[PDB]
């Protein structure tokens, strides 16, 4: 239960992966919407579980924050630099057309297939090691995935809001500012400027 | 300052209005004797004019190019006394009036002739209800949560 | 007597007494605190 | 920088997407959408002599049904995207970071 | 005969007398609805308890300062002082902690007995008490929550709430603190009254 004392909604039984009973606005009132949301949540969860590592790992190295690592395209003659080496296709029109064709194709494959559990948990070629072998550990990993994903989503909100509270900063740079003085460099100073 | 305005304590037109107003009253004063009653009346109006202009300039009122106090109702905390604070005071009084009148209409709606107590006021009932508006934001808020403020299906 | 008090509770008489008391109060308020475009007590 | 290069690449990719990628979604959506109808019946059946769709021009020996109109639609996409790319490259516009 | 706030006036019907501190006092009829009465009972308890701690923390450090034992800032000047943390950080700590505690108490107000157990440690739960009077770890000395005892809690809370209402309004018009006001009054009460202060 996400809030002990509150009665659970009628349609949230507790069987679905991540079913802690959270729907105050009753957005999943319709099973069509609820099933579509169950797919869309995992998509956001998985994009965030790929984003957060890619957002904070280059910062630990010599590369700047994720906001400045997407800056060459602002100026005319931009040149991308993966690992400090100027890649030849660094121009914005090149990457823009490349990302459009590839991302649109792959993400549209998800639209053309409605099961609608293939839209959630496809597997097959996407499960070579076969962690879906046991329908109990596979559902346990479903719980592990949705909680890891919600954790990464909350972290992505933190990164973006911190980026707003400190324009042109890094998440780990904000962490170091908090480590310098946790009692004088807290959100209270941006909550109470 | 805000919106290009200058505070009335700094505006020259504001001080020129105070001068010309006082000098106009003094021009009316020379016609009468120093011990006269019109003289004490005009002198009191002059002192009342000085008090008014000084109070406006002291409480941070902003003046335009015309030397007249302009009010800023955007919510800027430097001028809450110009709208938000008197507005909250009004909403307290208005809610008081409406809540007391509503309590009266509810109390007489079950009378044999409810129209009788609407054209002939039941002053005892009124005097007992006039002080319920003192806590009107509370009694109203509770009636909002308990479904007592709005008639069901109308 | 009771009929006289019932007459004093009629709508116009109650309105006059109520509005007269209200008019006198606002007059004395603007007499001890004349002008005032703002709420100065902050 | 070359108009033929941008126009051929843009139109070629547009026709490629519309034939092999965005084809089944477009056809199933235009099937569930249907023909526009007045008073619960098509414009032609109601009595509009000029509202009969030209199935002869829609005839195509293509295995999937790509006809002239599909070429015209996705080709117009390619040329508009091409001239957008060309016009955005020649203006020399640059914001300020 | 449960105690009459006004010896002449009768007690309202909805105020039975089963509540501690009941004296038949509700002229405006704010607790006519039993649900409003149930909510306002908790509001009186929490407001009275905070007022009791507040009045103590405002008066007792100041009298000990004016006597000479300690030198503690006054209750209105204690905020401007410098502390080990930024006042903004102190605010966020207090907000988060109360945003957890007050909502846990609120779940008991709506649904009684629904938050008696620790969610971290499954054991170590609270025994069943009444709303506003949580047992278990909240009563370590194991006193008896009864009448008089609860009536004295409400009575001290009412006087402390009036005491807080006095402290804030006094400090506004008199400039100094509560104990300084009492000393100024004790020196010459007939010439150091609210009549003289205004
Ligand atoms: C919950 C009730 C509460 C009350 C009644 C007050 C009342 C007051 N605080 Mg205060 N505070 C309260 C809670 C809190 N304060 C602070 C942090 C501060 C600071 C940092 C300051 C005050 C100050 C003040 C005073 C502002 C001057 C004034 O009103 O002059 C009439 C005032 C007496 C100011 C002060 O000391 O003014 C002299 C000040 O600088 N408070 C925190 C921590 C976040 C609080 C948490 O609950
Ligand atoms: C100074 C710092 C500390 C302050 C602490 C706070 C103090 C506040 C004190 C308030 C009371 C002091 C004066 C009481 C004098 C006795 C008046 C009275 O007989 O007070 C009680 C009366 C009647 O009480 C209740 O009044 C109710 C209202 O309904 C009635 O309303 C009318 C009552 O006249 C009619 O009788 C009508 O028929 C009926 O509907 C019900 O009758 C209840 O049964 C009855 O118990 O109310 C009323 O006049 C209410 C009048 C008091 C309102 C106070 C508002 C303060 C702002
Ligand atoms: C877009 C991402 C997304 C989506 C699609 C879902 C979808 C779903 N969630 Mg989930 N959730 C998310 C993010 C998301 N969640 C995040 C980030 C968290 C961590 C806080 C959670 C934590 C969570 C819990 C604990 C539970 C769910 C549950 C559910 C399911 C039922 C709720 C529902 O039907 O509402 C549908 C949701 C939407 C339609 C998304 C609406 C988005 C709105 C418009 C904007 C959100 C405002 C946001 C607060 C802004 C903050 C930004 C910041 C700058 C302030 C459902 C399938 C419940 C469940 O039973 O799981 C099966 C459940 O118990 N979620
Ligand atoms: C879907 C998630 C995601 C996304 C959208 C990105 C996106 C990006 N990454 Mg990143 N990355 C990710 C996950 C992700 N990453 C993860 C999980 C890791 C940990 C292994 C990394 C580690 C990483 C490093 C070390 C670097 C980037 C860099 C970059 C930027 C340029 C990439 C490039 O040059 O071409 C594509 C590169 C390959 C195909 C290889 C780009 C904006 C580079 C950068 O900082 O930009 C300046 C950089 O050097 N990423
Ligand atoms: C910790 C997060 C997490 C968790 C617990 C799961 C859990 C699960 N996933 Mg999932 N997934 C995730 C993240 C996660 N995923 C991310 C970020 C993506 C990319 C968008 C995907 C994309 C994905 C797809 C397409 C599918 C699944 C499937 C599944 C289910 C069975 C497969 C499995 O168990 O894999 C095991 C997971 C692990 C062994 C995690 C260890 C891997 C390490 C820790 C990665 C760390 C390296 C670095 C940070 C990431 C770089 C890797 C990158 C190059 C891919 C299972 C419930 C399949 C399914 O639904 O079954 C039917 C399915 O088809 N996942
Ligand atoms: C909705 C239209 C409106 C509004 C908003 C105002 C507003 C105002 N008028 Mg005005 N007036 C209006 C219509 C309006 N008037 C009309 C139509 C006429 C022609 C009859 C007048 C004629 C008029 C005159 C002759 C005067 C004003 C004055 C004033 C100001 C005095 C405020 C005051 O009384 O001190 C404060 C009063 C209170 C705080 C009373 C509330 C307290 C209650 C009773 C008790 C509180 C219990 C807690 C004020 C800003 C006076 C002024 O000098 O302007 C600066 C003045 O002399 N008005
Ligand atoms: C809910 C009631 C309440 C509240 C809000 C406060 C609030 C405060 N007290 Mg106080 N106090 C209280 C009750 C309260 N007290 C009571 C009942 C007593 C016993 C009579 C005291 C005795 C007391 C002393 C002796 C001192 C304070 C001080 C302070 C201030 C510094 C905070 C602090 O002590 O550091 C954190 C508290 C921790 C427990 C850690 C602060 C504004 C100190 C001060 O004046 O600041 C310099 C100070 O020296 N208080
Ligand atoms: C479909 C139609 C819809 C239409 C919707 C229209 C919306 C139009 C806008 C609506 C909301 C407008 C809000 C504007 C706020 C302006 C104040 C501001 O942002 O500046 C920030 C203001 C600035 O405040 C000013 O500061 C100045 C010095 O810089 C001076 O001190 C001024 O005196 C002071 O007023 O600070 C605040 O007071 C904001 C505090 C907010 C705290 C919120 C905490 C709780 C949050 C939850
Ligand atoms: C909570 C409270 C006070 C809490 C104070 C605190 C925490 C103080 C904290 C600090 O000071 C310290 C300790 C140290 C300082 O350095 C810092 C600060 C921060 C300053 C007061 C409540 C105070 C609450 C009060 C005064 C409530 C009064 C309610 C009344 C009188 C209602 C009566 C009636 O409603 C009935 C019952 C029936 C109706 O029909 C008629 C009417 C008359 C309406
Ligand atoms: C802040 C501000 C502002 C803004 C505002 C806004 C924009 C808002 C709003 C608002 C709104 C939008 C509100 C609402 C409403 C709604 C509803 C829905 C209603 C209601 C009411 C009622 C219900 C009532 C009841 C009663 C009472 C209680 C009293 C007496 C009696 C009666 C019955 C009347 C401005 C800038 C201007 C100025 C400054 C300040
Ligand atoms: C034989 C064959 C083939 C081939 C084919 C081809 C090659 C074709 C085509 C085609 C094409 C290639 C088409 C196109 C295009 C189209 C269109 C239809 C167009 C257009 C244009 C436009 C529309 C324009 C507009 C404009 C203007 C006018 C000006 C301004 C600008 C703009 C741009 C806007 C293959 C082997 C493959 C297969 C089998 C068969």
């Amino acid at each position: 239960d996400w809030m002990p004392g509150q009665p659970r909604p009628s349609y949230l039984d507790g069987s679905a992966p991540g079913d802690f009973g959270f729907d105050p606005l009753r957005l999943g009132e319709v099973p069509e919407n609820l099933e579509r949301f169950k797919e869309s949540e995992l998509i956001h969860c998985r994009w965030a579980m790929l984003a957060v590592p890619g957002i904070l790992v280059p910062e630990a190295l010599g590369l700047g924050n994720w906001v400045k690592a997407q800056e060459w395209a602002a100026l005319p003659g931009g040149q991308a630099t993966y690992l400090g080496n100027p890649v030849p296709w660094g121009t914005l029109p090149t990457i823009l057309v490349i990302e459009f064709l590839s991302i649109a194709f792959v993400e549209h494959q998800r639209s053309m297939e409605k099961d609608p559990e293939k839209k959630k948990y496809p597997g097959g070629a996407f499960d070579p090691l076969g962690y879906s072998k046991d329908p109990k550990k596979f559902h346990e990993y479903k719980i592990k995935e949705v909680k890891n994903g919600r954790l990464a989503l909350l972290a992505f909100v933190g990164i973006c809001v911190q980026q707003s509270a400190y324009p042109g900063t890094g998440p780990l740079e904000n962490l170091a500012t908090h480590l310098a003085d946790p009692w004088h460099n807290t959100i209270g100073n941006v909550l109470i400027p | 300052d805000i919106a290009g305005l200058t505070p009335c304590k700094d505006s020259k037109q504001f001080a020129k209005r105070e001068k010309q107003s006082i000098k106009k009253l003094e021009s009316s004063l020379k016609l009468y004797a120093p011990d006269s009653a019109p003289a004490l009346a005009i002198n009191a109006t002059i002192e009342k004019t000085k008090r008014r202009f000084d109070n406006y300039g002291k409480q941070g009122l902003l003046c335009g190019a015309d030397g007249l106090p302009h009010l800023i109702v955007s919510g800027d905390q430097r001028h809450w006394g110009e709208f938000i604070t008197p507005g909250i005071l009004f909403l307290y009084i208005a809610g008081w009036i409406g809540w007391v009148g509503r309590s009266y209409l509810i109390a007489i709606r079950d009378d044999k002739k409810p129209t009788q107590k609407e054209i002939i006021i039941d002053v005892p009932l009124a005097t007992g209800l006039v002080f319920r508006g003192f806590s009107w934001p509370i009694a109203a808020y509770r009636e909002l949560l308990n479904g007592e403020l709005v008639a069901k299906d109308v | 007597m009771r009929d006289l008090k019932t007459y004093l509770s009629v709508a116009p008489v109650a309105s006059t007494l109520w509005f007269a008391a209200l008019a006198g109060l606002l007059i004395e308020i603007n007499r001890f605190f004349p002008d005032a475009l703002t709420f100065p007590f902050f | 920088l070359n108009p033929s290069l941008v126009i051929s690449l843009s139109t070629g990719l547009s026709l490629f997407l519309g034939r092999f990628v965005f084809f089944n979604f477009q056809r199933e959506n235009v099937a569930k959408q249907g023909l526009p109808e007045q008073n619960g019946v098509t414009h032609f059946e109601a009595g509009d002599t000029r509202a009969k769709e030209y199935v002869s021009l829609l005839k195509s020996n293509d295995p999937v049904g790509f006809n002239i109109v599909d070429v015209l639609a996705w080709g117009s996409i390619g040329h508009i995207v091409a001239y957008y790319i060309l016009a955005t490259s020649s203006n020399g516009y640059d914001p300020k970071f | 005969k449960k105690g009459e706030w006004l010896p002449g006036l009768a007690s309202p019907g909805y105020l039975t007398g089963s509540l501690p501190g009941d004296n038949g006092f509700d002229p405006l009829g704010l607790a006519e609805d039993p649900e409003n009465l149930k909510w306002f009972v908790q509001a009186e308890l929490v407001n009275g308890r905070w007022a009791m701690l507040g009045v103590a923390g405002m008066l007792l450090p100041e009298v000990f300062t004016s006597i000479g034992i300690i030198n503690v800032p006054k209750w209105y000047d204690a905020g401007k002082e410098e502390y080990f943390a930024s006042s903004s950080t102190l605010f966020v700590i207090e907000f988060i902690l109360f945003h957890y505690v007050e909502i846990r108490r609120w779940q008991d107000i709506k649904n009684p007995g629904s938050v008696n157990q620790d969610p971290i440690f499954k054991q170590y739960s609270l025994p069943a008490g009444e709303v506003g009077y949580p047992g278990g770890i909240f009563n370590p000395l194991n006193f008896a929550p009864t009448l008089e005892a609860k009536e004295k809690e409400i009575a001290n809370g009412r006087l402390a709430m009036l005491a807080f209402l006095g402290f804030i309004i006094q400090h506004n018009v008199t400039g100094k603190g509560p104990f300084d006001n009492l000393l100024q009054h004790i020196s010459d009460p007939w010439h150091n009254t609210i009549v003289q202060t205004l």
